[PDB]
């Protein structure tokens, strides 16, 4: 699919709202494998169960393995840019 | 799995 750039807005005490699965260790991106209901990546909409995560906030993630983008993910604050497609 | 919430 063509790379889109998707906004979140995320309160300080939430999460994302997505579970994540792949990374460099499994031959694969990582994956958007679940959307939470009423957590930010719900409530802005834009992001899908099988989208690739590209970058988070201009973080290059199609290289690290699944450990690092889960904590690359989980330090992002506040006005969040996603770089996504849908393989 | 590998899967994680975030
Ligand atoms: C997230 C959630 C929400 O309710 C609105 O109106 C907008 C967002 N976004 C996409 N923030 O950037």
């Amino acid at each position: 699919g063509p790379i889109r750039k998707v906004l979140l807005l995320k309160e300080d005490h939430e999460g994302l709202g997505i579970s994540i699965t792949g990374g460099k260790e499994h031959g694969v991106p990582i994956l958007i494998s679940e959307i939470h209901p009423g957590q930010p990546a719900d409530r802005c909409g834009g992001l899908h169960v099988g989208d690739a995560i590209l970058a988070v906030n201009g973080v290059n993630l199609r290289d690290t393995k699944h450990k690092e983008a889960v904590t690359i993910l989980s330090q992002q604050r506040g006005e969040i840019e996603f770089e996504v497609v849908y393989v | 799995r590998r899967e994680t919430q975030v």
